[PDB]
RNA sequence: UAUCUACUUUAUUCCUCCCUGUACGAAAGGACAAGAGAAAUAAGGCCUACUUCACAAAGCGCCUUCUAAAUGAUAUCAUCUCAACUUAAUACCCACACCCAAGAACAGGGUU
C-alpha cells in the first residue's frame, strides 16, 4: 500500500500537525530575513558584462497605467512570494559556459514532495518552493544559497524578460493552432503543421519595461502581457536584448538587500513617465 | 473599419455629396495594405459614376476609449492634389485627425464643430 | 477548452439538466437520503444547500416561496422545507448535506454516490472514521504535543 | 593532436561536409575548414567512421 | 449606501490581493478627482484635457448608456446627438486627463443598459449642450425616470425584443406585431431565473470593500 | 522664442502679399492663432513655406516636434501647423472660395 | 469505418521625418548609415479595457519581435596574389482520493 500524511492521524492530531508544520515554515522563512547580519559572500561592484540573478513571481493579473503623454499601458502585476536562492554551482562543476544559481519560489506543502527534495530543503533550512529555475550568472553576482530575493532587485526603467508555461489549450486542430485552412514527395516533412496539443509550453516575452515596483507588497508592474494564466509562476530575468545590455550601472548588483539598511526604499518606486495616483490631473500644456 | 463596398454618408457642402442620386456612395478601394480604413484614411469612392478620393472622418466600429464613435460612416471628399472639394462640414469631427501622418490640416480648417 | 466552466453539461440541454437536478433535489427533500450517480449528485449538492439557505429566509418571504415553488415538484414538500429542514439547520451556517461513494452500480458500472441531509431519522451511514487516538502513531504525536505544551 | 591534422592540397578549402537536419530547407554544406573550427575531432572522426564496415558493429 | 460598480469584482479565480492593490489606486485617484454617484440613465458632462490641443480642455454631455468595466480601468460610455449625428464616447473613469465629471441630471432608467437608444427616435437621445445641472435634494432616493421610448423601424442594432435582453424602456406595442412578439417569446429560458448556482452574492464583498472605503479616510 | 510676433517678422520679412490672423479662443480646441497669408505663386508660397520651417527648425524648440509641410504637391493651397498657431499659405482666389476668415469668426453663422 | 510508411510546438516591408535638402556635383540635382515615428504582414503571447461574451474562450482588441585593402615577386617598373606574407549563439528547458487555469485516455500541477 501507499499512504499519505493524513491517513493514520486521529481527529486530535490533524490540526496539531497543521499548526506545528505551518509554524516551522513561518519560523524558517523568518530566520532568513537577515542575510548580511549572517556571513554572506563578498559583494563586488558592477563590472561591464556581468549578469545577476532573476526572480520567480506570481502573475497577479493586469491593470492599466497611464503615462504623462496620456497613453494607456496595460501592465501585468507580478508578486514575488517567498523567493530564495537555493544552490550555487560554479562553472567548473557545471561544465557549462557560466556559473549558475538555482532560485525557487512560492512555499508549498512539505507533505507532497519527494524525500530527496525534502532532504534538500531540510539541509538548506527552508520550506520547499514550488518551482526552481536556474540562472546563468557570472562569478561577481553569487549570493549565498538561502537568501531572500525581493521585488526591488529590479528598478523602474529596467527592461526585463519573462518566461512561463503558456495557457494550455489541449488538443487543437490546424485552424486554431497554426491559423490556416507535395505529390512527388512521397512523405510528410518533419515539422509539418498538423493538429496536436496547443499551449502548455515554456515561452519567453522579451524586453518588457518595468514601470513601477511596490516594495511593501513586493509587486513588479511590467509592461504588456506575460505568458501564462493568472496565479502562474514566471521566471523574471533582466533582458538579453542587445539594446539593453549595459544599463546594469544603477541596478543593485548581487541583489537588493533591505538588511543593508542604507537609504531605505519607499512604498512604491515609479518610473519617471508614470502618472502616479494622487498626482494632480495631468494637463498637456 | 470601412472596407470595400461599404455605404458611405458623405458630409460636405460639395456638389457631389448633396446632389441626389439613385445609388448611395460606396467605397471601392482603401489605401492601406489591408483593406480596412479607420478615422483618417483615404479611400476611393463612387459618387454619380465618378470615382473620387475621400477621407474617413469617424466610423461605427469602436476605436480607442476617449475617442468618439459615430452612428454613420462620415466621409469628406477630397481631390487628387489633396485639397478638399467641400467648403463646410456640419457634422462634428474628431480631433484624432491631428496626430496622424497625412493631409489633415486642410480639413480641420473647415469643421463647424469638434468632437 | 473548458477553463473555469463550473457546470456539468447534462441531460439533453440546459433546461433538461435543471429538470434532472430538480427531480434529484425533490427526491432528497422527500426521502432525506438518495443513491444516485456521482456527478449528478454533486451537481445537485450545490443546489441542495442553496435551497436550504432560501428556506431560512422565512416562509413569509416571497422570493423564497418562488424558489421553493420552482424547485420542489411535489408541493407538500414546501411546508416541509420551511418547517422541518430550515428549523433543523437554523444553528449551523453551511454543510447541510453529506455525500459519500457507494460501490459502483451493478447495471452499467457507474460511479455512485449517496447524499443525505445531516441529522435525519434514517439509520446512519457507515461513515469513514479517522483512526483511533490510542494507536501507536497517535500516541507518539500526543506525547509530542505534551512536550511542546511543556515549553510554556 | 587532432586539431593539428594536415590536409594535402586544397582540401581545407574544397572538401565539403554536407549534412541535413530533416526539416525542409535544412540542408547544410560546410567546408573542411569551418567544420574544423567547430569541432577539432570531427574530421578524423568522420574519416574513420567512413572507413569502417557499414554494419551494426560500426558504432 | 451606494457603492459604485467598478469596486465590485466579477467572480473568478483571481487573487483578492490584486483588488486590494487596484482599490488602493482607485481611492488615491478619488482623493484628487471627485467621482460622483451616477446611474445608467443620468445626464453627464465631462471635462477632459486634449492630447492634440496644447492643454486645452473640452466638455462632452450625454446619457451614460453603459457602466461596463471593473477595477481601475472601468469605463462609462455616454451618448448624444449633435448636428443630426449620433456620437458616443467611452470614458475611462480613472484616466488622469479627466478633470471634472459633473452630474447634470441624476436619474435612473428602467434598464441597466440603454444601448437600445441607438435604435430609438433621435429625440430620445438629443440633449442641450449648455443645459443647466438640475438641483437634487441631499436626503432622498433617486428619481427613477421611466420612459418607454419609441423605436425606429425593424432592422435594429440587436433584436431588443428577445427576452435575454430584458428591455423595459420600450413601447413594444407601437413598433412590433403580436405574432413577432410571440415568436420572440420562443427564446424565453424560464428556468434561468431559478437556478441558485449562477447567483453571485456580493454581500461580504461589499462589507470588506466598505471597510476599504472607511479605512481610506 | 518663436511667437506670433516672430511669425509677423518672418512673413513681413519675406514680404507676404496678404496677412490676416485670428486668435482662436481656447474652447474651440484646435489652435490659438490661425494665420491666413497669401503670396505670388506656387514658387513664392513654396519658397516661403521652406523659409518659415527653415527658421522655426533652425531657431529653437528642439523638444517640440518637427513639423511637416502639408500639401507640397498641390498648387494653390499650403498649410503648416505648430503648437500654438497654424499658417495657411494660399492664393486670394482660393481664399475667396474657401472663405476661412468668415468661418473662424462665425462658427455657426455663415455658409 | 485509415492497416502500413511518413508526420503531429526547428522577423520583414512600406510611408513619413531627421541626419540634410548636407555629403557628392559645378548647376540641375541630391546621399547615406544610424536614428525617431506611424502603419501593415508574419511569429509568439495575453484579457486591463473595447467587442462577440461573462467563474472562461476569443478578435475586430492589446503586448513583444535581436570578399576588400596595402605591400609585392615570377617578369628587379608595374601587378587585388589559382605567388608568398600582413589586415578586415545567446536565450529556454534541467529535482488513495479530491480539486485544477493540466487534460481525449495516460500523464502533469495543487491538496498546510
Ligand atoms: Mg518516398
Ligand atoms: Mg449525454
Ligand atoms: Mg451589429
Amino acid at each position: 500500500s501507499g499512504t499519505w500524511w493524513d491517513e493514520h492521524l486521529s481527529e486530535e492530531n490533524v490540526p496539531f500537525i497543521k499548526q506545528l508544520v505551518s509554524d516551522e515554515d513561518k519560523a524558517q522563512l523568518a530566520s532568513k530575513l537577515c542575510p548580511l547580519k549572517d556571513e554572506p559572500w563578498p559583494i563586488h561592484p558592477w563590472e561591464p558584462g556581468s549578469f545577476r540573478v532573476g526572480l520567480i513571481a506570481l502573475k497577479l493579473g493586469m491593470m492599466p497605467l497611464w503615462t504623462k503623454d496620456g497613453q494607456k499601458h496595460v501592465v501585468t502585476l507580478l508578486q514575488v512570494q517567498d523567493c530564495h536562492v537555493l544552490k550555487y554551482t560554479s562553472k567548473e562543476n557545471c561544465n557549462g559556459k557560466m556559473a549558475t544559481l538555482s532560485v525557487g519560489g512560492k512555499t508549498v506543502s512539505r507533505f507532497r514532495k519527494a524525500t530527496s527534495i525534502l532532504e534538500f530543503y531540510r539541509e538548506l533550512g527552508l520550506p520547499p518552493k514550488q518551482t526552481v529555475k536556474i540562472f546563468n550568472i557570472t562569478d561577481n553576482a553569487a549570493i549565498k544559497p538561502g537568501t531572500p530575493l525581493y521585488a526591488a532587485h529590479f528598478r523602474p526603467g529596467q527592461y526585463v524578460d519573462v518566461t512561463a508555461k503558456t495557457i494550455g489549450k489541449g488538443f487543437q486542430g490546424v485552424m486554431k493552432r497554426w491559423g490556416f485552412k507535395t505529390g512527388d514527395i512521397g512523405r510528410v516533412w518533419p515539422g509539418t503543421k498538423m493538429p496536436g496539443k496547443m499551449g502548455n509550453i515554456y515561452r519567453t516575452e522579451y524586453g518588457l519595461k518595468v514601470w513601477r515596483i511596490n516594495t511593501k507588497h513586493n509587486i513588479i508592474y511590467v509592461n504588456g502581457s506575460v505568458p501564462g494564466h493568472k496565479n502562474c509562476l514566471v521566471k523574471v530575468k533582466d533582458s538579453k536584448l542587445p539594446a539593453y545590455k549595459d544599463l546594469g550601472k544603477n541596478l543593485p548588483f548581487p541583489t537588493y538587500f533591505p538588511d543593508g539598511d542604507e537609504e531605505e526604499l519607499p512604498e512604491d518606486l515609479y518610473d519617471e513617465n508614470v502618472c502616479q495616483p494622487g498626482a494632480p490631473s495631468i494637463t498637456f500644456a | 473599419a470601412i472596407q470595400k463596398m461599404t455605404r458611405v454618408r458623405v458630409v460636405d457642402n460639395s456638389a457631389l455629396g448633396n446632389s441626389p442620386y439613385h445609388r448611395a456612395p460606396r467605397c471601392i478601394h482603401v489605401y492601406k495594405k489591408n483593406g480596412v480604413g479607420k478615422v483618417g484614411d483615404q479611400i476611393l469612392l463612387a459618387i454619380k459614376g465618378q470615382k473620387k478620393k475621400a477621407l474617413i472622418v469617424g466610423h461605427c466600429m469602436p476605436g480607442p476609449r476617449m475617442t468618439p464613435r459615430f452612428d454613420s460612416n462620415n466621409v469628406v471628399l477630397i481631390e487628387d492634389n489633396g485639397n478638399p472639394v467641400g467648403t463646410r462640414i456640419k457634422t462634428p469631427i474628431p480631433t484624432s485627425l491631428r496626430k496622424r501622418e497625412g493631409e489633415y490640416s486642410k480639413v480641420l480648417a473647415i469643421a463647424q464643430n469638434f468632437v | 477548452i473548458s477553463h473555469g466552466r463550473v457546470f456539468r453539461r447534462m441531460g439533453l440541454g440546459p433546461e433538461s439538466r435543471i429538470h434532472l437536478l430538480r427531480n434529484l433535489l425533490t427526491g432528497l427533500v422527500r426521502h432525506e437520503r438518495i443513491e444516485a450517480p456521482w456527478a449528478r449528485v454533486d451537481e445537485m449538492r450545490g443546489y441542495a444547500e442553496k435551497l436550504i439557505d432560501y428556506g431560512k429566509l422565512g416562509d413569509t418571504n416571497e422570493r423564497a416561496m418562488r424558489m421553493a415553488d420552482f424547485w420542489l415538484t411535489e408541493k407538500d414538500l414546501i411546508p416541509k422545507l420551511f418547517q422541518v429542514l430550515a428549523p433543523r439547520y437554523k444553528d449551523q451556517t453551511g454543510g447541510y448535506t453529506r455525500m459519500l461513494q457507494i460501490p459502483n452500480r451493478s447495471l452499467d458500472r457507474a460511479k455512485m454516490a449517496v447524499i443525505e441531509y445531516k441529522g435525519n431519522c434514517l439509520p446512519p451511514l457507515p461513515l469513514p472514521r479517522r483512526d483511533s487516538h490510542l494507536t501507536l502513531l497517535n500516541q507518539l504525536l500526543q506525547g509530542l504535543r505534551q512536550d511542546l505544551r511543556q515549553s510554556q | 593532436n587532432t586539431r593539428h591534422i594536415a590536409f594535402s592540397g586544397n582540401k581545407w578549402e574544397q572538401k565539403v561536409y554536407s549534412s541535413h537536419t530533416g526539416y525542409p530547407g535544412g540542408f547544410r554544406q560546410v567546408t573542411a575548414a569551418q567544420l574544423h573550427l567547430r569541432d577539432p575531432v570531427a574530421i578524423v572522426k568522420l574519416a574513420i567512421y567512413g572507413m569502417l564496415p557499414k554494419n551494426l558493429h560500426r558504432r | 449606501r451606494f457603492l459604485s460598480p467598478e469596486f465590485i469584482p466579477r467572480r473568478g479565480r483571481t487573487d483578492p490581493l490584486k483588488f486590494q492593490i487596484e482599490r488602493k489606486d482607485m481611492l488615491e485617484r478619488r482623493k484628487v478627482l471627485h467621482i460622483p454617484e451616477f446611474y445608467v440613465g443620468s445626464i453627464l458632462r465631462v471635462t477632459t484635457a486634449d492630447p492634440y490641443a496644447s492643454g486645452k480642455i473640452s466638455q462632452f454631455l450625454g446619457i451614460c448608456i453603459q457602466r461596463s468595466g471593473r477595477g481601475l480601468g472601468a469605463t462609462f460610455i455616454l451618448r448624444n446627438v449633435i448636428e443630426g449625428q449620433g456620437v458616443e464616447i467611452c470614458f475611462e473613469l480613472y484616466n488622469p486627463r479627466v478633470q471634472e465629471i459633473q452630474v447634470v441630471k441624476l436619474e435612473k432608467r428602467l434598464d441597466d443598459s440603454l444601448l437600445y437608444l441607438r435604435d430609438a427616435l433621435p429625440e430620445y437621445s438629443t440633449f442641450d449642450v449648455n443645459m443647466k445641472p438640475v438641483v437634487q435634494e441631499p436626503n432622498q432616493k433617486v428619481p427613477v425616470n421611466e420612459l418607454k421610448v419609441k423605436m425606429k423601424p425593424k432592422p435594429w442594432s440587436k433584436r431588443w425584443e428577445r427576452p435575454n435582453f430584458n428591455i423595459k424602456g420600450i413601447r413594444f406595442d407601437l413598433c412590433l406585431t403580436e405574432q413577432q412578439m410571440k415568436e420572440a417569446q420562443k427564446w424565453n429560458q424560464p428556468w434561468l431565473e431559478f437556478d441558485m448556482m449562477r447567483e453571485y452574492d456580493t454581500s461580504k464583498i461589499e462589507a470588506a470593500i466598505w471597510k476599504e472605503i472607511e479605512a481610506s479616510k | 522664442k518663436f511667437d506670433i510676433d516672430m511669425m509677423v517678422s518672418l512673413l513681413r520679412q519675406e514680404n507676404a502679399r496678404d496677412i490676416c490672423v485670428i486668435q482662436v479662443p481656447p474652447e474651440m480646441r484646435y489652435t490659438d492663432y490661425f494665420v491666413i497669408v497669401s503670396g505670388t505663386s506656387t514658387r513664392h508660397l513654396h519658397a516661403m513655406a521652406f523659409y518659415v520651417v527653415k527658421m522655426y527648425k533652425h531657431l529653437k524648440c528642439k523638444r517640440d516636434p518637427h513639423v511637416k509641410i502639408e500639401g507640397k504637391d498641390t498648387d494653390d493651397w499650403l498649410c503648416v501647423d505648430f503648437g500654438s498657431m497654424v499658417i495657411h499659405l494660399m492664393l486670394p482666389e482660393t481664399r475667396e472660395i474657401y472663405e476661412l476668415e468668415k468661418l473662424w469668426t462665425l462658427r455657426s453663422y455663415d455658409d
